[PDB]
């Protein structure tokens, strides 16, 4: 009943479960601030029953520097009543309300989590004693500047059915015991991952009924191959085969009352370099709090007497604490820069805490993830310039500017910093649309010199709503760039923004020249594949400009900066590579539905698009049969065989010949093949090691008859025949009766297993029918869509992939779930998205004010479900040394290409530049992929290459002559230094 | 003595090592439990990440340590 269409990419981060508890879930925000709106608008993009608004205060202008729904022409107003039509249209189904100042004991009974933001202690601690004692999850989260809380209470007993987020782990069983604690051992070259306390079931476990089907039993750990469980001793006698299946039991958890966890504090830390960090901000929030009840105001930006007033305050309330929470020692410095950051409100702190508080909601109406227990303190105390001295007088005073709240943190110069910066940010799905809204409250590009460019080449689709807010369900098929830029406008007029739709790569260099980067200042990427951000790193490396990078994966996230001339690159680390299934288990010997789904999906891109493609190029290019010819062993036959299929053979007319295609496609793929499989190993084939062929990841294989009235057999030819009449062009019908009835009259041609290749190579060229023989037939290729329920892309995909997993014994799996592997569909979540670019933008206020410093800037990590919050600092850049000159990834050589005279220059004269300028013997010398150099040319390769200039050199070779926009060139070095040996050099810039 | 490592999966870890050790050497037993190749494990621990040729004294590792095994991701 929910709508799989819109939640797509976040029902594989909650699951439909937790999904339908969170829409009968009325939320409650009180406090529409910086913080607040951020909190409500990640809550009802996450689809929850309800959410009611609350405040009384009026939306004055340091309030402006974060909040993306107050207008500056709404500076007066009621904060709720202004934001309630803007958040109301985020998501479609989720009714949002205002109030306007009562908090009463009735008015909290109609909701089940309550949000205070902004809030004073006193007024907090009424609110947290009625609702822990009837049963509303509470959320306090409050931001003051760089600092930050986050607190929860969801009563002292909570349900847990998921505390790690992690998907259940599986694993084949070799042997079990028959001890008091039975021990068993997994397949060897599989780690099964478990931990001490897990709880597993067994499954397809012949020999041991009674393990098969039981409930979770406690494991312990013996190893990396091995785990005890329950009593074995009254048990049956192991024989072989089986699959072991984790299983998470829900665990019961108790939260403290606000006024005993205020007491008694339970810290998460956030930073493990500020690991005594959190007990200290918990009293500087206590203090702030009842700093507005000495002198009924936030204490005033920098100063130093309301700096000392905390000071003594927080004196005052550690020695009233218990003698267990009281420090010894307490931290006079970091209360007195709590005071001077304490009345600015910051865009980017508001983002992260708002994205975590968000997830804390989603928390509480659903028991899906570990919640924080219980107190959660961060501060971006780095952002602060570095050790320079500014006065507040001219600057951090308010001016009533739509900047006050950011102003009085960091200063009106850095304001106007910000005003001449020029980004280029690349992409506007989920991370793009959060930056673009941060840095329009930031106030980045918003001047006169300033600039963001933003450019995409997708279109909005559905999907994209759940977590890209800039959009709305009538910006569909608009460009992502030019709708997210009109949305950025209206929250800051002042910014100025580009959008562009062209995809970043080595296509469009020509765009995105040389002259581009220059006049910019950095880069912040949003992107959703390892590609592009490699292709953004090397560029960044080459024009010397400031990287921003933010990834996310479902509760996940990673922050990395790279600043030129400082710290290493993107690229010069190293992630795992992807899954990958190796032939043999893909194509014949499955044992998951992943197995399946991959090998379902291969299904239909070689059999709709890769005949299509290759008839295509077969009547359109007339050197195809000789290109095809010139490559490779067995290739050129598969792809002659394929069109000789696809132009007579296989080719269909009417309707009726694309049902007795999907039939014998049928037979052959789920019958014959799978006779053809059992005929080359029998269901009882012996090892070499005397062992059982079938057995373990080999799952035996059954073939399958043909019953016209089973659905899953319908299903397959209804989405096989139509997408094969698309192939060709014919029109196909949906009438499910009409085909069944005509399946019954379909023959079946004979099917029996079998047990000098150039000579029938040589007939297929001679009998191929010509292109001027029949002109006009053309085919069209498919292109894999996953999000259309109409094209029998996921229609066919679900039945070939089911199909196979009835051969070899697998369960299937639902549509929602083979989209989610064939599809190859990333989850992601808007809190998790909102979170890292809260980060990213914390770094961004160090890039713009020019940090040299490896300890001011901070990677960061996440990962909500645990919940984990780390940070270190990035790694310098790596620093090598030939002989007396020692460089970096961020050094280059210099060499003019051009000389005295209008001649290039010769490859002579280069290698003896490097001999007497640089005393570098150099032995190596390559131009991206071809080499024009080296000590092991042939005589005659180095006559013909001396004498000619470089440009000439690399034309030759590259088979390609350079660009008119070519204006310099990267070279790459293998030289001999004057030490003897060989090294490594850095890289040359040759300026043409 | 006795540090833990800590995934983004929640999965802690528990290795027996002395202050002598490398962080190469940590690496390596690590590849020998879970079968993480020393390129692909990033390790935290205090707001600092371990390096190649350093050492568990020079981080300042003392008993009862923890290390988390971070990631960085794809999706946006
Ligand atoms: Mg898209
Ligand atoms: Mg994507």
């Amino acid at each position: 009943d929910i709508d799989e269409g819109l939640y797509s990419r976040q029902l594989y981060v909650l699951g439909h479960e937790a999904m339908k508890r969170l829409q009968t879930s009325s939320v409650l925000v009180s406090g529409l601030r910086g913080l607040g709106v951020e909190i409500a608008k990640n809550i009802i993009l996450g689809g929850v029953k309800a959410v009611t608004l609350h405040d009384q205060g009026t939306a004055q202008w340091a309030d402006l520097s974060s909040q993306f729904y107050l207008r500056e022409e709404d500076i007066g107003k009621n904060r709720a009543e202004v934001s309630q039509p803007r958040l109301a249209e985020l998501n479609s189904y989720v009714p949002v309300t205002a109030y306007t100042g009562p908090l009463v004991e009735d008015f909290l009974s109609g909701f089940q989590v309550v949000v205070l933001t902004n809030t004073p202690l006193e007024d907090q601690l009424r609110v947290g004693e009625f609702c822990h004692n009837r049963g509303i999850k509470l959320v306090v989260a409050d931001t003051r500047g760089l600092f930050g809380q986050l607190f929860c209470d969801f009563g002292e007993e909570m349900i847990l059915t998921d505390s790690n987020g992690e998907q259940p782990l599986s694993a084949m069983v070799s042997m079990v015991t028959k001890d008091n604690p039975g021990v068993v051992t997994c397949l060897d070259e599989a780690r099964h991952g478990f931990e001490s306390g897990d709880f597993v079931s067994f499954s397809e476990v012949q020999g041991m009924v009674e393990l098969n089907g039981n409930q979770p039993m406690e494991i312990k750990v013996l190893g990396p191959y091995t785990f005890s469980i329950c009593d074995t001793s009254n048990f049956s006698d192991y024989i072989r085969g089986g699959i072991v299946s984790q299983v998470k039991v829900p665990k019961k958890i108790s939260f403290k009352s606000l006024v005993a966890s205020l007491a008694e504090p339970d810290f998460v830390v956030t930073d493990f370099a500020k690991f005594s960090r959190p007990a200290q901000l918990h009293i500087g929030f206590q203090a702030l709090h009842q700093f507005c009840a000495q002198h009924g105001r936030p204490p005033r930006p920098r100063n130093e007497e309301d700096a000392a007033e905390l000071v003594a305050l927080a004196q005052a309330v550690n020695a009233r604490a218990l003698p267990a929470v009281q420090q010894n020692n307490l931290d006079e410095d970091l209360i007195r820069k709590l005071a001077y950051v304490a009345a600015g409100d910051l865009a980017p702190i508001n983002a992260f805490i708002g994205g975590l508080a968000a997830q804390e909601v989603m928390k509480a109406c659903s028991g899906k993830f570990m919640p924080i227990m219980q107190w959660l303190y961060f501060d971006a105390l780095e952002c602060l310039p570095e050790d320079k001295e500014v006065l507040t007088e001219d600057k951090c005073l308010q001016r009533q500017n739509r900047y006050d709240g950011q102003v009085a943190v960091f200063g009106s110069d850095l304001q106007e910093k910000l005003g001449k910066q020029k980004y280029f940010l690349v992409g506007a799905g989920a991370i793009g649309c959060e930056l673009l809204k941060n840095f329009a409250m930031i106030g980045l590009g918003c001047g006169e010199g300033g600039e963001i460019i933003v450019t995409d080449m997708d279109t909005i689709e559905k999907s994209n709503l759940n977590r890209q807010f800039l959009f709305r369900p009538w910006d569909v098929t608009k460009l992502k760039s030019d709708t997210a830029a009109a949305a950025v406008r209206q929250m800051n007029p002042h910014i100025r923004v580009t959008s562009h739709q062209n995809r970043v790569g080595p296509d469009t260099e020509r765009i995105y020249d040389d002259d581009f980067f220059q006049n910019l200042d950095g880069v912040a990427n949003a992107l959703d594949n390892v590609d592009a951000r490699m292709y953004m790193d090397r560029r960044c490396v080459y024009y010397r400009k400031p990287l921003l990078e933010s990834g996310t994966l479902g509760t996940k996230g990673n922050v990395q900066v790279v600043i030129p001339f400082l710290t290493e690159s993107y690229s010069s680390s190293q992630d795992p590579p992807e899954k990958s299934i190796p032939i043999a288990t893909l194509k014949n010997f499955p044992n998951a539905i992943e197995h399946t789904l991959q090998w379902a999906r291969d299904e239909f891109e070689g059999l709709f698009k890769q005949p299509a493609e290759n008839v295509n190029q077969y009547l359109t290019d007339p050197k195809f049969v000789e290109r095809t010819l010139r490559l490779a062993g067995t290739q050129p036959l598969e792809v002659l065989e394929a069109v000789q299929r696809s132009l007579v053979l296989q080719r269909p007319q009417t309707w009726a010949d694309c049902v007795t295609w999907a039939c014998h496609h049928w037979h052959t793929q789920y019958s014959n093949n799978i006779r053809q499989l059992l005929h080359n190993f029998p269901p009882d084939q012996l090892t070499s090691s005397g062992a059982p062929f079938w057995s373990g990841p080999k799952r035996c294989p059954h073939p399958l008859t043909f019953d016209v009235n089973n659905p899953l057999h319908l299903d397959y030819v209804m989405a096989a025949a139509n997408l094969f009449a698309q192939t060709y062009g014919l029109t196909g019908s949906q009438d499910r009766a009409a085909v069944a009835t005509f399946l019954q009259s379909v023959q079946v041609p004979e099917f029996t297993p079998k047990s000098v290749d150039d000579s029938r190579l040589e007939e297929l060229k001679a009998t191929l029918p010509s292109p001027d023989k029949l002109p006009g037939f053309k085919m069209y290729p498919i292109d894999f869509e996953k999000d259309d329920d109409s094209n029998f892309h996921m229609d066919f995909i679900v039945a070939a992939s089911n199909l196979r997993a009835e051969n070899y014994d697998i369960p299937s799996a639902d549509r929602h779930k083979s989209k989610l592997i064939a599809g190859k569909i990333i989850p992601a979540i808007a809190t998790t998205t909102a979170a890292v670019v809260g980060l990213v933008c914390l770094e961004l206020y160090k890039v713009v004010q020019g940090h040299r410093q490896l300890d001011s800037y901070k990677n960061g990590f996440l990962n909500l479900a645990l919940p984990f919050f780390g940070f270190s600092e990035p790694l310098a850049a790596p620093r090598h040394q030939y002989y007396n000159q020692e460089w970096t990834l961020w050094d280059r050589f210099e060499v003019q290409g051009l000389q005295p005279n209008g001649e290039e220059m010769t490859l002579k004269q280069f290698l003896d530049y490097f001999k007497t300028e640089h005393k570098l013997e150099i032995t190596m010398l390559s131009q991206g992929v071809s080499m024009l150099y080296s000590f092991f040319m042939p005589a005659a390769k180095l006559k013909e290459r001396l004498d000619q200039p470089m440009t000439e050199i690399v034309s030759r070779v590259s088979k390609r002559k350079l660009g008119r926009h070519v204006r310099a060139l990267v070279l790459e070095l293998c030289c001999n230094d004057e030490s003897g040996e060989d090294v490594e050099v850095p890289y040359v810039r040759y300026t043409i | 003595m006795q540090i833990f490592v800590k995934t983004l999966t929640g999965k802690t870890i528990t290795l027996e090592v002395e202050p002598s050790d490398t962080i190469e050497n940590v690496k390596a037993k690590i590849q020998d439990k879970e079968g993480i190749p020393p390129d692909q494990q990033r390790l935290i621990f205090a707001g600092k990440q371990l390096e190649d040729g350093r050492t568990l004294s020079d981080y300042n590792i003392q008993k009862e340590s923890t290390l988390h095994l971070v990631l960085r991701l794809r999706g946006g």
